């Protein structure tokens, strides 16, 4: 085995669509940032 | 429940001796019923051929090919750091963490009584990720991170799965564990592994293995902020850890 | 086993059994050489359980407590296993085994530096002594924590053998504020004697939850305060 | 079990004449401020 992430508070918004038993695979979005970053 | 009536840690040191020694046709053998068994995906493997495994072990931390799992490169999406499936999910409500339908546990008693770190946490958003057996079991930063401390936990060898995750009190707060809090762009990040029966072997990529031994204390490493020398980063992707048996 | 050895001596130890309980008093008394004449009920027969005697009272005036307000009085009964300087987070267990300071108070490092170059006593309890525990000076209790464990049995063998054995054995960390500082008070349990109490809180364990607990009450001026005097009675081991 | 006390530095001297293996009682004295 198990992985846990702790976040700060208002610092992060997990994807809306998972759920308990939702499939994870390396790089698919987990989260997205409250504030916004640019490349 | 067996859960309490085996000894969890000599079967956990049994599998470790197994999985550590290169018995050629016997190793094959047990990682072939393994792939048969779980219906591991060798197709994603670096090296899909099961015999170019030396031990057991080395199959288990088997690497995947890098385009199999492609990086979201946006710098606002944090990603999936481990291959499985969601256990649970969502706001940190003040202390309590959910762990299955009326169970729930203290964000305190999971980083081992420290209320500094807890503190980080507290009405946060925590996500447990399960690692099922045909899964990778290598574990990636969900984003950029500079490592500040490292916390290894003494704990039991409970099985984690649906039906103790259901039925256990708190599993992941009493399980052998390696605490890892980095500064982010995101504010502090904690990435915890928990061990599990069999399955008990935790290493960085920055450490090496943490457990095995078991010396039974508390052991707290620090590291200084990303300016300063002797300071350890990652990037998003890069694999920052992984369990083996043993 | 040590664990279910522990559950079931305190199965035993937690029954009404008459004849069998004054039976195993008995022996007990006969082997170890326990002075009843100390106990405040010297009849065997007086012990309901086991436990009852284990956790015997003493007579009042057996235990005079020292009172010089300048002296710190011995906290239990039984004989010194170590004493001295803490060099820097060194502790010495026995001949060529230290312990972290840090490793005892779990990992707790703020709590931990209060007590850097300071000074430590590791009293050892044996089965025929008195087995509650008293505060070695008057304190405010600001801080208990309970730490899961192992249950080593604590003796000079296993001292003198086992590393680690109080930071990985089963404990609670008192912290008070006193007159000469903080002032840690650590009640380690072992294989079969693993029931801890305090009298402010009971019995801390059985049962075991596999976690950390952390309780905090406020400084001595504050309302919900809780104060003990020098000589007074603070927790105990039992079996179980 | 076994009974551990810590001191904070400079605030207390041991009795000199406790050793490994001394006994103890409850009200002896352990310690005089400094």
């Amino acid at each position: 085995x198990t992985v846990i992430n702790l976040f700060a508070p208002g610092k992060v918004n997990l994807v809306e669509q998972l759920e308990s038993l939702s499939v994870t695979k390396i790089g698919q979005p987990l989260a997205v940032s409250t504030g916004h970053h640019h490349h | 429940s067996l859960q309490y009536i085996l000894p969890k840690l000599w079967l956990t040191r049994l599998a470790g001796w197994g999985a550590s020694k290169r018995a050629g046709w016997l190793t094959k053998l047990v990682i072939d019923l393994f792939v048969k068994y779980y219906k591991v995906d060798m197709k994603e493997a670096q090296k899909p051929d099961t015999a170019s495994y030396r031990t057991f072990n080395e199959f288990f931390v088997r690497p995947l090919r890098d385009e199999v799992r492609p990086i979201d490169t946006d710098p606002n999406v944090l990603v999936m750091p481990a291959d499985g499936v969601i256990s649970q999910l969502g706001k940190i409500e003040e202390d309590k963490i959910l762990q299955a339908k009326g169970h729930n546990y203290s964000l305190e008693a999971l980083l081992a009584g420290n209320y500094l770190m807890a503190d980080l946490f507290r009405n946060g958003t925590f996500v447990t990720t399960y690692l099922s057996p045909r899964d990778y079991h290598r574990v990636h930063m969900p984003c950029n991170g500079i490592l500040r401390e490292m916390i290894y936990v003494p704990g039991d060898l409970f099985s984690v799965n649906h039906l103790t995750a259901q039925n256990v009190p708190n599993l992941f707060a009493r399980n052998e564990r390696v605490i890892c809090l980095f500064d982010t762009e995101f504010g502090p990040m904690a990435q915890i592994l928990v061990g599990a029966t069999i399955v008990g072997s935790i290493e960085t990529v920055w450490a090496g293995t943490i457990t095995p031994p078991r010396e039974g204390i508390i052991k707290r490493w620090t590291w200084p902020a990303g300016e300063n020398d002797g300071s350890v980063a990652l990037l998003k992707g890069q694999e920052m850890g992984r369990f083996k048996l043993g």
